Parts: C-alpha cells; sequence; structure tokens
C-alpha cells in the first residue's frame, strides 16, 4: 500500500513515542540530517580501512 | 490514531489499516501549531461537537 515519505517517517516516530506533530514541523530539518547523514557513510567506507 | 483520507471531496478519518472513515472531530484529532509550518496541508472544517450542544 503505498503512502507518501514524509507521512511514512511520521509513522515511524509515531512508533517510538514522538508524536506526529514533530515530524512534519521539522520535515526540513529531519530530511536535511538524513541526507547528511547517508552522505557520511560513504565516506565511512571510502575512508578507514 | 488514524490518518486524513479524502474520497475526493470530503475529508475523514480512518484506522491506518482498516477502511472505516469518520468525521474529523476534535476528539480524534489534536493541534499543533498554526497551519503554516506544515509542508502541504488542507482546508477542511473540523466539526467541534460542544457547539451544536448550545441548541
Amino acid at each position: 500500500l503505498q503512502i507518501p515519505f514524509p507521512m511514512q517517517m511520521a509513522y515511524r516516530f509515531n512508533g517510538i513515542g514522538v508524536t506526529q506533530n514533530v515530524l512534519y514541523e521539522n520535515q526540513k530539518l529531519i530530511a536535511n540530517q538524513f541526507n547528511s547523514a547517508i552522505g557520511k557513510i560513504q565516506d565511512s567506507l571510502s575512508s578507514t580501512p | 490514531e488514524g490518518v486524513f483520507v479524502s474520497n475526493g471531496t470530503h475529508w475523514f478519518v480512518t484506522q491506518r489499516n482498516f477502511y472505516e472513515p469518520q468525521i474529523i472531530t476534535t476528539d480524534n484529532t489534536f493541534v499543533s501549531g498554526n497551519c503554516d509550518v506544515v509542508i502541504g496541508i488542507v482546508n477542511n472544517t473540523v466539526y467541534d461537537p460542544l457547539q451544536p450542544e448550545l441548541d
């Protein structure tokens, strides 16, 4: 069943006890930390052996 | 608990795993802040059940 990815992720905040409004009101912040953490994980393998 | 669906015209609240649509009242929603910061937000009435109990 398809579901838009912000609305998917808000369910996953709601599954760790954080309410759903914490996602949307910080959505552009959360996307930026997400992209900057997957950008950081190439460099954690394209570096230290 | 649930999600805001639309059948095309009107808006409802269902539980997430089984389609039963309810009327969006103030006892199955909660408010948080103004309707400015949420990216993608629709304008639909949220029916207060107290207000048609004064009459």
